[PDB]
RNA sequence: GGACAUGGGUUAGUCGAUCCUAAGAGAUAGGGAAGCUCCGUAUGAAAGGCACGAUUUUUCGUGCCUAUCGAAAGGGAAUCCGGUUAAUAUUCCGGAACCAGAAGGUGGAAUCAACACGGCAACGUAAAUGAAGUUGGAGACGUCGGCGGGAGCCCUGGGAAGAGUUCUCUUUUCUUUUUAACAAACCACACCCUGAAAUCGGUUUAUCCGGAGCUAGGGUAUGGUGUUUGGAAGAGUUCAGCGGCUGAAUCCGGUGCGCUCUCGACGGCCCUUGAAAAUCCAACGGAAGUG
RNA sequence: AUCAACUUAGAACUGGUACGGACAAGGGGAAUCUGACUGUCUAAUUAAAACAUAGCAUUGCGAUGGCCAGAAAGUGGUGUUGACGCAAUGUGAUU
């Protein structure tokens, strides 16, 4: 039960290795296309750059832009953490069909981006948005 | 039993003397024996060179410093215990 | 029939590596070939890396970028298992230094 | 899967298939089968069970494909908002690549007789193109836009999902996400 | 050293300025081999039908220097 | 006649040298020594760079951290076939390639969500920016012992061309039956996923492996001296005719404790553990940015 | 069912009892002296019982040092060393 919607986890395998993601929906029972206990997540690919009080507003926006990604990941490849992210506006947007039709996948990516942008500006989940160094 | 007494030393044949070959026998069975890895428990530790003991366990791959012929020596074990008791006292 | 070295180097060495061909003129001939390449090895575990060809050092310069690496963090420098250990050990020790700091701050 | 109705049986003609299979089509002149994978379009001859031709679409994702009745032309509708015209005697690369659609392209349909074809996407707009083909080698096929059908609603980020051609005349059957079937005459 | 399975692209490389000559080969097994000398590679095309070969030959631009079997 | 006399003859971006460093030689700094010269090789040396900035009192400020020689058997960019000469050829000729560097141009991709997507994954893709600084890898390594694969040679069953023998016997004896670099597609020990294993099982010529996840089912990677074509039959070879020219044939298969070289997976040995550098690649990091 | 490889056993028959038919290819034993052994040397009269060796033992030295070098030097070796080490010797496996 420690893999719940709203829980921050780390992707340990795949292209996005070491990226912090939020559990968007858990299908631990399995599925026909994914016979294992997978969980769809939304995370960050390009973390926003560090900002300085001396920086002008245009660069502050320029560095604060964040590139998200949505992915279904195996439980064994996810590393759950104690941190939790409040996924407001992000409760119902992901479904098996949303992955089947990429137009819903593209819409989900855009909504995930705008939510991550606003949350970053709000200054919440500082650990979630800082890159993990390894 | 192919050889009743000589053992691994049968390769040396009749040369070098009986006593000068028996001590090699004890040292050589120690040197070529397989030892249980302290980190993975698998019986996969084998001598590489004099003092080097490498574990070929997939996922362990740990190298160790030890005796020339055996992984752990009495002198090293005594030193480890005395240093442990000194540190605990200190 | 018998063959001779094409170059002026006798004394088969590592650089004097040869192959037998039969030509369109029905001739048994040596072909002087180069040494074989090596798959890049992992930096931490030393295992050869997966997804990269086995080429000589300079012959790596002709490849495309994606043909010499793997799309992952440290990809093309560390194996997948090595990277996974890097990630989990990094996160776990970071949580410790946080919990040690919270312990010592009070 | 290939299903033989006369024998009432089913089978898989591929010993090993590379990539996820997105769509399938039958060739109209020579007994070939077209497999539209994630990125590649592969032509397989069924009678000898071998790979005929490979088409490099140069596209991240392929959605649907259609075949000209002459059998030497293929349209690739892609999720990359792109239409790729493949001419089998032209090159392995797409002969033409078109990016008029502003959203992901869903389906492409060729009229079985007339030299007209259409692309339906999720933007709600249907692109009607005239694709003229001569068998003469000197004359490359003429691909030209003809109409931009608009005024179709988009529901849940889903627009024109399926388009079909009339077997005889230039009539278009377009199905939307709202349950509306439009007749473009 | 470059086998071409596409008629058009063989024609286009023939029209391309790098092309210098074309050659015709008539094998005993009755297939026609259209070889096109270019600057860097030699592009050859094998055709199994005589009339397709003939219509291809007349499809070559006149300026190209075509040579029969050597 | 390797004698004697007169002439002729050695063609390279790809083969070597050149480049790299080895053991070692060796100037400079310094110190000795009457001196010839000796010792010395990052040493008791001020031993050289790099970037920012309206231009800074129009007299420059601010930061940032090792010679050389020495290998025609070591390391190492990239060439093959056929032919030609009285004598040269991986060098010339005909054909066919390759590498390194340079510049802009065509086409394609990414981009105002600046720096692509897919796969659970191992990883894949025709592309997919990355300064300084750091780090990893290749170069780059002993020896013996079998075992497996490949190529060439050897052996062999038919076919076809000539030739040998034939008093007798021999559907036979012999020769020939060839395919280069390079380009393209294809081709399963490590690893991933599902799974939970004692009636313990898998497995090798050689007993190693497994709850640190076996067997098994499905994948990923490595991809040549393998295969199918291109090269390429027009060449080479054999044979039958004509006065340089014209006809044919060059085909289809088997085998192995076989030899030569190589390759893969292992095994043993050592108080013996078996070069360096040039060069090349990749990564962490994120300077910077109609065009 | 057909296909492919030479390795052994046994039966007869047969020949001036011949038979690894040429080639190729150990003489063997009972003991003494001596060096343990493999190895090394007087190139061009001495290959040994000599030298070496493992093993044994002794000696010097803890670095401001032992041993060795240089005319001298802000010099060199052991030494990328540290007593399970380096240096100097005598004996010469084992019992």
């Amino acid at each position: 039960k420690i893999l719940k919607p709203g829980k921050v986890a780390l992707i340990t395998r795949g292209r996005f290795a070491g990226k912090k993601v939020v559990i968007l929906q858990a299908i631990d029972q399995g599925s026909k296309s994914h016979p294992f206990g997978h969980a769809v997540v939304a995370g960050v690919e390009r973390y926003p750059l560090k900002v300085t009080k001396s920086m002008g507003a245009k660069r502050i926006a320029r560095r604060s832009r964040v590139k998200p990604f949505i992915k279904v990941v195996n439980y064994n490849h996810l590393m759950p953490t104690r941190y939790a992210l409040e996924l407001d506006n992000l409760k119902g947007l992901i479904t098996a069909d949303t992955f089947k039709e990429p137009t819903q996948r593209s819409a989900a990516r855009k909504t995930v981006k705008k939510t991550f942008e606003e949350k970053y500006q709000s200054g919440k989940s500082a650990w979630f948005f800082t890159p993990l160094r390894f | 039993k192919r050889t009743k007494k000589v053992g691994v030393t049968g390769k040396y044949g009749v040369r070098y003397g009986a006593s000068l070959r028996r001590d090699v026998r004890k040292i050589e069975v120690q040197q070529h024996s397989r030892y249980q890895c302290p980190f993975c428990g698998r019986n996969t530790v084998k001598r590489t060179a004099a003092g080097i003991w490498c574990c070929n366990g997939k996922g362990c791959k740990k190298v160790l410093a030890g005796g020339a012929w055996t992984v752990t020596t009495a002198a090293a074990t005594s030193a480890r215990s005395t240093i442990r008791r000194l540190r605990e006292m200190v | 029939q018998r063959v001779t070295y094409r170059r002026r180097l006798a004394y088969n060495t590592r650089s004097n590596r040869t192959r037998i061909i039969k030509t369109p003129g029905n001739n048994i001939r040596y072909l002087h070939i180069k040494k074989l390449g090596t798959i890049p090895r992992c930096g931490d575990t030393g295992v050869p890396l997966q997804g990269i060809p086995a080429l000589r050092p300079r012959e790596f310069a002709r490849l495309s970028h994606n043909k010499k690496t793997v799309q992952r963090a440290y990809g093309g420098c560390l194996s997948a298992n090595a990277v996974k250990d890097r990630i989990v050990r990094a996160f776990l020790i970071e949580e410790q230094k946080i919990v040690k700091q919270k312990l010592k701050q009070l | 899967l290939i299903h033989q109705l006369s024998r009432g049986a089913s089978q898989s003609p591929f010993s090993k298939s590379k990539g996820s299979v997105q769509a399938v089509t039958f060739h109209p002149t020579m007994p070939y089968l077209l497999v539209a994978t994630q990125r590649y379009v592969r032509i397989y001859n069924l009678v000898k069970q071998e790979l005929v031709k490979t088409l490099l679409t140069g596209v991240k994702w392929v959605s649907s494909l259609s075949v000209h009745s002459s059998g030497d032309h293929v349209i690739i509708g892609s999720y990359d908002k792109r239409l790729c015209w493949f001419d089998l005697d032209f090159s392995s690369k797409p002969y033409k690549n078109l990016r008029y659609h502003s959203r992901a392209l869903r389906d492409v349909s060729y009229h079985p007789s007339l030299p007209l074809f259409c692309s339906g996407s999720d933007d709600g707009d249907v692109q009607v193109f005239h694709g003229r083909v001569y068998s003469d080698l000197l004359a490359n096929p003429l691909i030209v836009p003809l109409k931009i059908l608009r005024n179709h609603k988009v529901v849940d980020n889903v627009g024109v999902l399926s388009t079909c051609w009339h077997p005889k005349e230039a009539w278009l059957f377009s199905a939307g996400a709202g349950g509306e079937i439009r007749m473009w005459t | 050293p470059r086998q071409i399975s596409d008629i058009k692209q063989f024609l286009e490389i023939a029209r391309r300025k790098d092309a210098t000559s074309a050659r015709i080969k008539k094998n005993t097994n009755k297939d026609v081999k259209f070889k096109l000398r270019c600057s860097k590679y030699l592009y050859t095309l094998v055709v199994a039908d005589a009339k397709k070969a003939e219509k291809l030959r007349q499809s070559l631009p006149p300026d190209l220097t075509v040579t029969e079997v050597g």
